[PDB]
């Protein structure tokens, strides 16, 4: 028939997204550059100074009508009606983002009620498994957004990777208490060990600011790169985004990465 | 016997296509450089973002190398778009399939779906997954129409070229890659 | 065909056991009294003085051949081969009992690998849900065995009952973190809320020593009573067990309970 | 020529010892029973009451001349001349045993200087790797000797097994600090990951007292069982040792284990 | 083609023998019950404690089943002792090899060693490991003496039976098991 | 044939570098001054104000094409692709520098995978042995970069020197636990005691700012001097660098050092 909303579709939308970089975008003209630079998707957003909300539907529609690649918008943590409004607009992905000020400091969104896939941040296997249990269809590292410092992205990626690698070879008798120790749903950990890998795609997000530490994320095991607004803080955002795409796709051609870094020259 | 089949590892679900190649009893090669094209007997253009794939192929000599290559090709979503001779609203890329294809015919991801597909010459219950998939608007001379959904065709085959709008790599059913390797590359 | 080992069979063996009392037993002649007194099953066992193990298979077979009602034996916590040996003997139920000295102070048994149903002790919804996730097919209160003090049985029963009643009417948005707070499998809590009751039978066990606090357990919401060796510590174990059965089955006929208590007269 | 003392010979003496049980022995007549019961080796020893030393060479020679299976003796921790004297007598294995009162509370023996293989106790991958680095050619669990309580043996075995399983699939970038975290030689951890298993044989030792928890050790991943003097604390030590051998070799024939347990009947 | 070879998994280095069988291109079966003897085409009596091995075989019908079995056998240390017809100071067990063997001819473990062995018909540089190994005192009629060390013979072959005093399973050299499977069981 | 990448070559590149000073450099003309002043190598770099990254390959190539002496560049801690890009450019040495913002706050680089030798900072024998175990082919003191205060360089040099001198005469029985106490690979400590000296070259780095405390480093046991801002923050970098070279090579000609100090006269 038409099995719309099945978990396989939700997570396949992101599983056939790996290998590329999603750069965020403020206006239509930046989305043009992002599309023509090789981005696999754009993160439509509007902007320690106040309270961050959803980006106005007008600006999200402006970004949507300008590109043919998928556009994803950010919603507040646990904000039901915000995610519902973003779903009504046809947004391809909602980021239950901790970057925006949360709306429910205790309970996350009920992501399995929606027909639009969600992406959430994680710092260890516990948070990742909890987000998956709540219905998330994609994962990224929390990192340190707006700092250009890759330390937190590396830490979170390595932590979750080491924990899932431990679980893939962990005794069946010890899994339950393990789920009790990291505060994770037990059936999800059993499914992790059965499949042998993380049941969903985990991207890198946060301190990515150069092609070097963009290729480093793929070298470390990430499936893709979430890049912030630093692209449009350089002297040439077009060449910067192009170099980020090149370094993300060919993360082991070191002479290519060196040339791309030589071309760029900003903070 | 054991054939080496290449998957364009620039962007997209390359691991799934390599896994499905290994399920058919053959070896998979994730090709990222043009030279590797000389080591494979068949190429699979995987599912991903057609814009990113075009931008990556235009920058490493992949467009000229594949436009002049005599290698058989199997394009899924995005790969079908890349293989088409014409694209509604845009321009054709590899110009391998004499067809006119429109991108994102259905709704966005909030309108992606799964279904059963009866592909002429493969199986009657292929598990097709459509994720913002295109559809083939028009066919040319010599293009066999293998499968359609609501008068909108989604699976075609022209000689040594095979194009599908759906992504079979996301499922456990590997019959499409098996058919491609055993009845197109092995011919 | 022969769908043997399905979870429904495991937990039905105990679901069609509620309303009766299971008293433990040391030898065949005590099992005779237990059967002819109205017990629904017997707990075969051998004996702060040392380390408690499994009751010798000889004594378990002696108890088995003496009665037609189901006989259940006790196994050490996390003792794989002990539970396997009890399973090979055809024992109807294995009690992963904390009364015996544990064998794995960290990890409980992998109960879903066995084809024999298990019964485990619990003190709150967390431990109960963890035991269910590990594959337990029956639950009882930990209580205070060997003391005759009903305080702990009452506390555990009331705690688990209040927690499951809270979960049956708890918001769907709040369940996940709830499972994180009590350290319980999330899918099991969702199934609890869906079914509206505890997915398995919960008995009382521990301080039961008189007909009064045996009927009190049924009044509190328990489905049955686990009685220890105190029955054979009275002047007339036959009349004591009969009165316990009567008070368990008619836990609201207060004049009957009064007469039965008047008949009995020991510590 | 005659490559005597090579590490492969030291650890092969124990690698072709797995699958059997080594029971300790006090006098020649107990060693007769141990040999004729199926033991793979005997632990010659003499005896919270004082200071434990080496068993008098006279009693070790008495045990040696009575059996054809290998005999191993216990030496104090870090006691150089004690291990040297045991080596001069031709003892097949020296147990740098924490059961005896240590001689060097800071530094263990320099085991790679000897030509006789050593066996040491461990509770985690740290202690095991440290003992291997010092030159140990065999490992056992510290457990709780003289208590009959299997809890500590289970805990140590599961800990070391889970840690080595984690290391076999651990990222190459993370191993070094891992060795820093558990206090282990780094090259030994690299060799563990390269070989895919623990580079030496790890036996169970401590709370083993029944055939059930003797087969449980093999079920848990142990390669063999170290049994204490409890064998000669039963009514029939011969049948007890025979049943321990049977349960160690066929640790999954549960009806056999049940019959053997039915035969035995002591504390 | 792929042959199933059994290793007496009662006690001893069974994992090493199974690994060496898998290195020769065959499947290994760790036999603990008599019934499994009906599923293998060859048997390896692994290295271990001959006393424990005798006691285990005497208790599950293994002695009677193997004394009457027509299966070819490869005994290492302990296995060679079990296969011998006579044992100095004791009594013969399976009575398969017309030889007289003495247990623990060398010193104890403080006298175990490694060496190079030139086995007649296999290789000239076999890596032999002797761990309290026995030695064959006397041979009968029809017993080929394949290898000796210090005038004390340690490797013999009588028809479909192969006996060695050393343990090749502890090394990475799998030529002895390969020879056994390809030139004794395959005959 | 061509045994390229052997550890002896890696550490010989620095072993035949001792006795000279490596001064860092920003642009080609400063590398000209460094070469014409007697420097044995230059440290190409670009710049508590932000996050420090790799120096742009363009500026590294500008420094490379300007001098014939070896040029070394700095990479972030644990930054795989950064060190790989510096390796692809032919840089003679990569400094896994703690001065730059790290990229992996937990795990250092896997230096033995590279064919280019690495130099790392250390403050005691523990850190030095850990860096050597990870594959470092040169060591320097962490010091206090950018302060001109020699206190920390003296402290680190004296600490590592006293610890290695202790290890050279330390009992063989006590080394293992020693490696456990300082958190160091045990085989590396054994190799240290066997060779009698530190297996690699240890330079001074940090507070070097005058010829006096540049010769003091050689007097203390250092094999060379890493100079940071001590030259390119003075009024006359040419004469300053020349005097530093002279004082480094003749660290015991005190009248010469006095004359050189009289010539210089800035902060
Ligand atoms: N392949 C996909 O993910 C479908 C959407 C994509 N933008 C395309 O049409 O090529
Ligand atoms: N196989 C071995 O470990 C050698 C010693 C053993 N007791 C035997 O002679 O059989």
């Amino acid at each position: 028939s038409k099995i719309i909303g099945s978990d396989r579709v939700k997570r396949g939308m992101a599983e056939m997204q790996k290998g590329g970089v999603i750069m965020d975008v403020v206006n239509a003209e930046q989305a043009r550059i992002a599309e023509e630079a090789g981005a696999v998707a754009v993160m439509a957003l509007e902007r320690a100074g106040g309270v961050a909300r959803m980006a106005n539907p007008k600006i999200v529609e402006e970004v949507m009508n300008a590109v043919s690649i998928p556009v994803m918008a950010k919603a507040r943590i646990g904000h039901i009606t915000e995610a519902r409004v973003l779903e009504a607009m046809g947004v391809d992905y909602i980021d239950e983002s901790e970057v925006l000020t949360p709306a429910d400091e205790e309970y996350h969104l009920r992501k399995d009620q929606f027909t639009v896939p969600f992406v959430c941040g994680c710092r260890n296997l516990g948070e990742a498994a909890r987000r998956i249990g709540e219905g998330a269809a994609m994962l990224r590292t929390k990192g340190e957004p707006g700092t250009g410092n890759i330390v937190e992205a590396v830490r979170h990626m390595r932590q979750v990777n080491s924990e899932v690698s431990r679980l893939t070879v962990m005794n069946d008798d010890e899994i339950m208490t393990f789920a009790k120790d990291i505060g994770a749903p037990y059936e999800i950990l059993k499914q992790i060990k059965d499949n042998g890998r993380l049941p969903v795609v985990n991207f890198a997000a946060g301190g990515v600011a150069t092609p070097q530490d963009a290729a480093l994320m793929m070298e470390l095991g990430a499936d893709g790169v979430f890049v912030g607004s630093g692209i449009f803080k350089s002297e040439d955002p077009e060449k910067f985004a192009k170099a980020i795409v090149q370094a993300t796709t060919h993360y082991q051609d070191y002479e290519l990465i060196g040339r791309l870094a030589s071309e760029l020259g900003t903070a | 016997g054991a054939m080496k089949i290449g998957v364009l590892a620039l962007q997209g679900a390359v691991r799934e296509h390599i896994r499905h190649i290994e399920l058919s009893g053959h070896e998979g090669i994730a090709v990222k450089k043009v030279e590797q094209l000389e080591e494979i007997e068949g190429l699979i253009l995987p599912g991903g973002e057609s814009t990113t794939l075009r931008r990556l192929m235009n920058l490493y000599g992949f467009k000229e190398a594949l436009q002049n290559s005599t290698l058989p090709m199997f394009g899924t979503c995005a790969g079908l778009i890349v293989l088409a001779q014409d694209i509604v609203g845009e321009e054709g890329y590899l110009n391998k399939l004499n067809i006119t294809v429109q991108r994102n015919s259905f709704g966005r991801q909030v309108d992606s779906f799964e279904t059963e597909l009866d592909i002429k010459g493969i199986a009657t219950d292929i598990e097709g997954v459509f994720i913002r998939a295109p559809h083939i608007e028009k066919v040319g001379q010599g293009v066999d129409i293998l499968c359609k959904v609501n008068e909108k065709i989604v699976a075609v085959q022209q000689g040594k070229y095979l194009g599908v709008s759906f992504n079979p790599e996301l499922t456990d059913d590997y019959r499409v890659t098996d058919y491609f390797i055993n009845h197109i590359v092995k011919k």
